[PDB]
């Protein structure tokens, strides 16, 4: 596989063994196990027709023969003589039939688990399908043959049945936007980590662009048109939240998609005008930045996603009336209103002890969420949108103590006086809309 | 203690392990947590007890303790003085009084366990040699425990006053000031004072978690607290959690750079702490393992008593350091690689015990779960005890005074319960075990879980005769078969781990589905007429075919298996397989029968249950239960029972050779 | 504000520095500064006998300053000021490991300052390179420690000396006009106690011609520890490919004075290199030497080489102890190797035929060749394997293919002389010449007629066959 | 393997058919066939007086590799240990074959139980008690059953 022979014809040979690499992985049973769709990828692009697909030919024949010269010098170079041992091999030259055919074959079964690695190392959870998507922009292909040409930035290694693993457990046919998820979140996740030791708290941000910008991936996004960058921004955002966080719902994916680049946006916000690290605003590294500012007012906002559900469909409208993620981010806070205004909505269903769970297995998100240092700077708007947030959650979270004291104790004990109770909340529920402060003298 | 030769030691955890194994006492390990069904305080008391029983035991003769604990071989002196000064400062921490004033208090329970003469002890064995009796003296000593500490708190000030009363350390000037009485005597002191009374300048108890113990347990808080006491119960292992995400990251990278088996070099953990690339992360992973090492070192003392995954005691034996073993840290499932996953399973074990049992108590119902792969920071319990639960359960001490004037300490326990439910307890989910990290170790290439997957997916028939006649008289080369059995080989291993239609004949599928080209036009006009609805049945057959080609010239047919299965057969044994030969479906026998041998008799560790003096029928019948349903009585009830399992390749060779002498000199 | 030596006063320092920089011909004036402060050092003041007004007691402290100074400044330094700044990160005195990694703590963070350390190596890559060599001890300290892998392996030459980021092959490979790495060698030479990489990471540096001396004035140290002679043939076999084929006398005896040394060392001292079953790497790496020496050689004349490769893996194979049948079958495997690679290599270096005639006056086409023969048979290998059933075989078939008539002219022209009492070649040939002399004989055409044969022990050989 | 555990399922099957009158009350978890659990009733005094659960495990190699059996009810035997483990001759690795049904290692060890072996005893105590002195192993026998024995069925 040396570039510059015609000593074989080795496209035929990697058509003639992708099946067989191929035949070899396993999904974990039921991962959607792609293989037909593989093997038909590979051969719809292991051709010399398209001026793409040679250069892929290319790319792929050098990692075939960087990962032979590897694994071959483990052998004891009585392998590395292939003709005279396979010719001594009595067994499978009598085997395979002519001579010419036997070393074909041995061929055949020396390099078929490597690409069977090599596939296993490519399509991780369906980077192929990316090559495989028509009237894809140039950036998909562009950055699949920058990380494809380096093998210090992605390492490939070979083990015989293999195993490929699901980063995502993706549903059926997801196939991930962005050309190699997982390789760039943890090269991404190093270059953070390694600007967040070098440097202090201070100037990170400016530090780990600026590292960025310094890798081969960095100059070489640089040259991509903004628009292009920006398709790269969502994909990349939408990747990220499926690797970090799982999700059973898609309108759930692109409401914490909205989350993260309102917080991005609020992020690019904190400084005044830097105007030298604002000439790079569209640029991966900083959703990571934004991930690492705000985990946790993400990660609380995911609980209000999984243990209510329903308020999703309140949110479902809540998006229209109010147009949120414009600068910042309110989402949770949208949650927590659509939510509160759900519960206050239902009440006393015929199961009241479900409504107190209900509210109970949500009052620590919306107990956190209002709190002091949780947002370290934002705009008056928000300042006075938060306020009010905290009087409404302290409104309605003395309404649950009301009714999980008063409500569950009259129904587990004594129900005689649950027409009388259910007018009282009702009362001080009115009373106290005015002054959503207790800490004063006439709600006390 | 020579009658007590491994004999079922009280107050020991238990996952037998009789004996005094115990770490060493300078360990950062956990508090000794109580067993499986006695009060931590009773339990303490008899471990202190039984503690002093085999110091003076050992004093009595040291060689009898010394075989009788395993791990120690130098004295047992330092060893048990050390226990017994650990037992006095845990009784110093968690009792709420003055040192002299626990050791009174232990005098007294030793004092008050002489006069309970009433013999009903009954029924149980005094070598201590059977787990029954054992429980059920432990069973009397925490009655008996218990009978005496509900009336101790009524002669505490009575004794404190006539020990005091004593006349050789009353005219000590120490003990008027210390032990019960005014220090008005000093003359040098100032005038008397409404705020510089004796009482008001008075020592009083601090408030401890396992004080906290003490409280609700002699409170029979099972009733009406049980959270706020599963919650100490198992504090100090909890006290850990915090740590949960990071290492998860650990398991994650490790598992991601290193998804290879039998493909490291690395000896040493400093080595690759040290040979990698970037110094952010050369310092992170620093700080990652030594977070790692310090919490195994402090729960590498439960894991081998309640974990759900066995281990054995070689891996916490030995303290890890930043110069360790490389393979520790690899999360594998087989040996020396499961610390790791083995520590992670027992927190999330944990965690999911208690979220458990505080949902079946209050909760009654959540529909909140997660799996390991949206681990955040904030997601598992993470408090530091100095800054969160001290101040948090100091808050709610409540003075009572009365008008004789007296100062009680009451704990309000829906107060506490309902601040420490509020704060960190509640909102956690249920986490599952989908998404650990763990490295893969073995392999699939033993082709019977294929064929159970290709049974699972599709409904597999038989052949036809037609087309079996058709393909055996159309691939009657060898090299043809040879190519045959790689392109089936390659499609069932596609067939293994994907789907398919069990119609789409073998032809299509290859040429373009699978868009393999043409090599010979001889094997694709042998898969012309077979569908995949058997094709693992003709993977048997050709495979057989292959062989029977082998055995039809004069070479060697395996070339692989052992020399314990190539020897030639009786000459008994050979006119009892002719004669059943004679009467016998040998087209399907001869499948079977290689079938069966190509699988398992590949040379080296073939005899792990494979003796070789067993019989053809009955590891047949053993095998042909598994995933084939042919034809059976003609082997359960003619094939002859001496057969002589060690040379049972000559009968397949005798099967094949009779059947070319039916197919080649019949026609 | 640098003392004392911690990592909270070097941070201080550099953010000291930085602001410096920040709020204040400037940088002229300070290097003019920096210069009084370099010299009392380099005067070979240290401790008490520096100056009271130097504010920097320790050297290596002063280093690294100047290095953050230099790094924060994107400048150029003046040539003598490389020799004044090099001598300031020696370790001088500081002989065990003990004082490094206690000195360690207060360099903690590793890769900003392998930046720095490797920015001055590459800018001290001018025509100086004197005092260079000191600052890997430092560059190895806070590194992995040494990887028992075999070669070619792990991975290039690069890391296995440790550095990674130097390109060291235009320097072994020029014209050498400077000669002071020798001399800095018998100058420095206590220095390899302090780590274990410098022996790796000295070898890669050191050319041809000085890498005998090099090797044989480092007898204490292999004495020390009889394991560092694995580290020799590392890099013997990592520079040994690279090298393209050798058709010089310079590089002849350079090899051929390594190679002495090497096979000196190996034998002086004991047994006791091969202990803790350390003998499947040692074979591992001696074939592998093997096959780098052999494939380097295409002049016919450079035989004496691949002869000393025999050789030491024949004392390797006779100083192994005896112990399994995993031992044997290694050792059948391995001489099974050499046996290939010896006939693989004769086989390509050596294209023509044998003894063409061309002026009736019949001579060797490839005259140095029976030397050959008999050199590269002569070791002992045991004879329960082959090498001398598959080589004298190879004798026997290259004989067979001359025809029996000019063979047998040639057998006796004054050429294959020096019957070497009982040679296996010598024996090889009387048995070709018997054979030809049968063939001769079986047809009717006269055999004996010019034979200018003086030498009288091969007429008797020839008198015997034709009669017989 | 669930191809072992299919096996187990046809001889669980013809097993609860077939009916054997002394091992009743047989139950297993579908989600793992590797773990049975039963009641051994004996017929023979002094073991007449009480039942005895046992559990046996079925290591993944089965058919081939031998399975284990643990005994979970306490039972004075010389041939079986406090921690239940029993020696079965046609189960030790040494003379396992494949075709030896459950049936007949239940048969062959229930008559063991009715009738000890003493020359081959995993309690050496108990089989000196036996061969020296009858009666007193008879008595030491029954109390034991009488005391820790299940109930009957």
């Amino acid at each position: 596989f040396k570039p510059e022979s015609q000593f074989l014809d080795t496209t035929r040979l990697v058509q003639s063994c992708v099946q067989g690499a191929v035949g070899m992985l396993r999904d974990q049973n039921e991962s959607c196990a792609r293989n037909m769709r593989r093997v038909t990828i590979l051969l719809d692009l292991l051709n010399e027709d398209n001026t793409r697909n040679a250069s892929f030919l290319r790319e792929s024949k050098m990692r075939l023969h960087v990962l032979l010269n590897k694994q071959e010098e483990n052998q004891v170079r009585s392998l590395k003589e292939w003709v005279t041992r396979e010719a001594a091999n009595q067994d499978a030259l009598q085997e395979a039939g002519t001579f010419r055919h036997t070393l074909w074959k041995r061929v055949q079964d020396v390099v078929t688990p490597i690409l069977a690695s090599m596939i296993a190392h490519i399509d991780r959870d369906g980077n192929l399908e990316l090559l495989a998507q028509p009237d894809s922009p140039a950036w998909v292909q562009d950055l699949w043959m920058f990380i494809y040409s380096d093998i210090k930035f992605l390492n490939i290694s070979l083990v015989s049945f293999i195993l490929v693993q699901s980063h995502m457990n993706l549903l059926k046919d997801a196939y991930n936007a962005v050309p190699f998820s997982w390789r760039i979140r943890d090269y991404l996740e190093e270059l953070w980590v390694q600007a967040q030791y070098i440097t202090d708290t201070e100037g990170l941000s400016k530090k780990f662009v600026e590292i960025f910008q310094k890798t081969p991936l960095g100059v070489f996004l640089a040259q991509f048109p903004v628009a292009q960058q920006q398709k790269l921004l969502q994909s990349y955002l939408k990747d990220f939240l499926l690797l970090t966080m799982k999700v059973s719902s898609r309108e759930e994916l692109m409401f914490l998609q909205m989350a993260l680049w309102s917080c991005l946006r609020e992020l690019q916000e904190a400084s005044g005008t830097p105007d030298e690290t604002y000439k790079f605003p569209l640029s991966l590294p900083w959703v990571h930045l934004a991930f690492q500012h705000f985990r946790t007012r993400l990660q609380n906002f995911s609980r209000i996603l999984t243990i209510h559900p329903q308020v999703l469909s309140s949110l479902s409208q809540a998006a229209e009336k109010h147009s949120l993620a414009g600068c910042e981010m309110t989402l949770d806070a949208f949650a927590a209103m659509a939510c509160a205004e759900m519960l206050k909505g239902d009440l006393l269903k015929p199961s009241p002890k479900a409504w107190l769970q209900l509210v109970k297995n949500l009052s620590t998100p919306l107990e956190l969420v209002c709190s002091e240092g949780y947002l370290c700077d934002s705009g008056s708007m928000t300042r006075s949108v938060i306020q009010e947030v905290r009087a409404l959650w302290n409104r309605i979270f003395s309404i649950a103590l009301f009714v999980e004291h008063v409500l569950l104790g009259t129904e587990s004990h004594i129900p005689e006086l649950s027409p009388l109770v259910t007018t009282y909340v009702s009362l001080l529920d009115k009373c106290l809309e005015e002054d959503s402060n207790l800490k004063t003298c006439r709600p006390f | 203690p020579v009658n007590m030769a491994n004999a079922f030691l009280p107050t020991m955890p238990e996952d037998t392990q009789t004996g005094h194994v115990l770490g060493s006492p300078q360990s950062s390990g956990v508090a000794e947590v109580s067993d499986r069904g006695q009060s931590p305080v009773v339990f303490i008391l008899t471990r202190l007890l039984t503690h002093l029983a085999m110091l003076v035991g050992a004093t009595h003769n040291p060689q009898a303790l010394t075989v009788i604990i395993k791990p120690w071989v130098q004295d047992p002196q330092g060893f048990l003085q050390q226990h017994i000064q650990r037992d006095l400062e845990q009784l110093t921490k968690m009792l709420g009084r003055s040192a002299d004033e626990t050791i009174h208090v232990v005098h007294l329970i030793l004092s008050s366990l002489l006069r309970v003469q009433s013999h009903g002890v009954l029924n149980f064995n005094a070598e201590l040699s059977t787990k029954g009796c054992r429980n059920n003296w432990e069973k009397h000593f925490e009655t008996l425990l218990l009978r005496e500490l509900k009336h101790l708190d009524k002669n505490l000030p009575a004794i404190n006053a006539l020990i005091s009363q004593d006349e050789r350390i009353s005219s000590n000037p120490v003990t008027k000031i210390i032990y019960g009485d005014p220090a008005t005597f000093l003359p040098h002191l100032p005038q008397k004072s409404i705020i510089h009374c004796s009482k008001i300048w008075s020592c009083r108890r601090k408030i401890t978690v396992e004080y906290l113990q003490h409280i609700v347990e002699q409170k029979n808080g099972k009733e009406t607290v049980p959270v706020l006491w599963h919650f100490l119960q198992k504090e100090a292992e909890l006290r850990l959690v915090k740590f949960l995400p990071e290492i998860l990251a650990l398991q994650r990278d490790l598992v991601k750079q290193f998804q290879n088996v039998s493909r490291v070099e690395y000896s040493s953990i400093r080595g690759f702490i040290h040979s990698h690339s970037s110094d952010g992360l050369r310092k992170l992973l620093h700080d990652r393992i030594t977070i790692f090492l310090s919490t195994w070192n402090a729960l590498r003392r439960s894991l081998e008593t309640n974990g759900e995954i066995k281990l054995p005691k070689d891996y916490c034996c030995s303290d890890l350091d930043l110069d360790a073993e490389f393979e520790v840290i690899l999360p594998r499932r087989q040996g020396l690689g499961l610390c790791g996953t083995a520590l992670v399973s027992y927190l999330i074990s944990l965690h999911n015990n208690m979220v458990y049992t505080v949902q079946k108590f209050s909760n009654e119902d959540n529909s909140y779960s997660v799996d390991i792969s949206e681990v955040a920071d904030l997601h598992v319990i993470s408090y530091e005890v100095e800054r969160d639960l001290n101040p948090l359960i100091l808050s709610n001490c409540q003075y009572q005074v009365q008008q004789g004037g007296e100062t009680s300490q009451e704990f309000d326990l829906e107060k506490i319960q309902r601040q420490i439910s509020s704060r960190f307890l509640q909102g956690k989910p249920r986490l599952t075990l989908k998404g650990i990290p763990t490295l893969v170790y073995r392999r699939d290439w033993n082709y019977e879980h294929l064929f159970m997957d290709i049974k699972n997916k599709m409904a597999q028939s038989s052949l036809p005769n037609l087309a079996i006649s058709t393909i055996s008289g159309q691939l009657q080369s060898y090299s043809d078969a040879c190519e045959a059995l790689s392109i089936i080989e390659i499609t069932l291993g596609f067939l293994s781990t994907a789907g398919g239609d069990p119609g789409m004949d073998l032809n299509v599928y290859i040429e373009e589905v699978l868009r393999m080209c043409d090599q010979t036009a001889q094997v694709l006009k042998a898969f012309s007429r077979c569908q995949l609805r058997h094709i693992i049945a003709l993977w048997q057959f050709l495979s057989a075919h292959k062989s029977e080609q082998r055995l039809r010239l004069n070479k060697e047919l395996f070339r692989e298996i052992d020399v314990q299965y190539k020897e030639e057969l009786s000459t008994q044994h050979q006119r009892l397989l002719g004669t059943f030969l004679n009467e016998a479906g040998l087209d399907a026998f001869l499948l079977e029968l290689h079938e069966m041998i190509v699988l398992k008799l590949k040379g080296p560790r073939a005899a792990n249950s494979f003796n070789p003096n067993w019989s053809l029928k009955d590891t047949l019948v053993s095998y042909m239960e598994t995933k084939d349903s042919d034809i059976l009585s003609e082997v359960e009830s003619q094939f002859p029972e001496e057969i002589l399992m060690s040379s049972c390749i000559s009968v397949w060779k005798i099967a094949a050779t009779r059947k070319w002498d039916r197919q080649s000199r019949g026609g | 504000v640098l003392q004392p030596w911690s990592d909270i006063n070097l941070q201080s320092f550099m953010t000291q520095f930085l602001q410096f920089y920040s709020v204040v011909e400037v940088w002229t004036n300070l290097w003019e500064h920096v210069k009084k402060q370099m010299a009392p050092f380099l005067e070979g003041k240290s401790g008490e006998s520096l100056p009271a007004d130097c504010p920097v007691r320790s050297k290596l402290t002063l280093g690294l300053s100047i290095l953050f100074m230099v790094e924060a400044a994107e400048f150029t330094v003046p040539k003598k000021d490389l020799d004044s700044l090099c001598y300031l990160l020696i370790p001088s005195a500081g002989s065990p490991e003990a004082l490094h990694s206690d000195l360690s703590p207060v360099l903690r963070i590793r890769q900003r300052w392998r930046i720095y350390l490797t920015n001055l190596c590459l800018r001290c890559i001018d025509e100086r390179c004197d005092r260079w060599l000191g600052i890997l001890p430092l560059l190895h300290t806070c590194m992995q420690k040494s990887p028992p892998k075999k070669n070619s392996k792990s991975q290039p030459e690069d890391t296995w000396a440790g550095l990674e980021g130097i390109s060291f092959s235009e320097f072994r490979d020029k014209a050498p006009t400077r000669s002071q790495p020798l001399q800095f060698m018998q100058s420095k030479m206590a220095l390899l106690r302090v780590d274990e990489y410098l022996f790796r990471s000295w070898l890669s540096v050191v050319p041809l011609e000085s890498l005998s001396s090099y090797l044989e004035n480092s007898i204490d140290y292999l004495s020390d520890v009889p394991v560092r002679v694995l580290d020799c043939l590392q890099g013997i076999s990592y520079r040994l490919p690279g090298l393209r084929k050798i058709s010089n006398q310079n590089m002849k005896k350079d090899v051929e004075n390594v190679f002495k040394m090497l096979m000196h060392l190996v034998d002086i001292y004991q047994h006791r290199i091969f202990g803790e079953n350390l003998l499947q790497i040692y074979l591992t790496e001696c074939l592998t030497l093997h096959e780098t020496v052999c494939n380097i050689t295409a002049n016919h004349q450079f035989f004496e080489i691949p002869a000393l490769s025999a050789e030491l893996i024949c004392k390797l194979l006779e100083l192994s102890p005896p112990g399994e049948k995993s031992y044997e079958d290694l050792v059948t495997s391995t001489l099974q190797e050499a046996l290939a690679t010896t006939r693989n290599w004769l086989r390509s270096l050596f294209k023509s035929r044998m003894l063409s005639i061309s002026s009736a006056y019949v001579r060797l086409t490839y005259s140095e060749e029976m030397a050959v023969w008999r050199r590269l048979v002569e070791i002992g290998f045991p004879e329960k394997h082959g090498w001398k059933g598959s080589l004298l075989g190879d004798m026997e078939g290259r004989l067979k293919q001359e025809p029996p008539r000019l063979q047998i002219s040639f057998f006796c022209s004054s050429q294959c002389r020096d019957g070497g009492l009982h040679d296996s070649v010598s024996r090889s040939f009387e048995k070709c010449v018997i054979e030809a002399v049968s063939s001769a004989c079986q047809s009717q055409t006269s055999v004996l007629e010019g034979l200018s044969c003086q030498d009288l022990q091969k007429f008797g050989t020839l008198l015997s066959a034709v009669i017989t | 393997s669930m191809a072992a555990s299919r096996r187990l399922m046809k001889e669980l099957e013809e097993i609860r058919k077939s009916g054997m009158k002394n091992f009743r009350n047989i139950q297993v978890d579908e989600a793992n066939l590797l773990t049975w659990q039963g009641l051994i009733v004996p017929d023979n005094p002094p073991y007449d007086k009480g039942a005895f659960r046992i559990e046996i495990n079925f290591p993944a190699e089965y058919p081939f590799k031998p399975p284990k059996i643990t005994f979970k009810t306490k039972i004075y035997h010389p041939n079986i240990d406090e921690k239940g483990q029993v020696c079965l001759p046609v189960i030790s690795a040494e003379n396992w074959k494949p075709a030896t049904k459950t049936d007949q290692v239940i048969q062959s060890l229930i008559a063991l139980v009715n009738d000890p072996q003493p020359e081959h005893p995993l309690r050496a105590d108990l089989a000196e008690e036996y061969s020296k002195d009858r009666k007193k192993f008879s008595k030491n026998a029954e109390e034991f059953t009488k005391k820790y024995g299940e109930k009957r069925p």
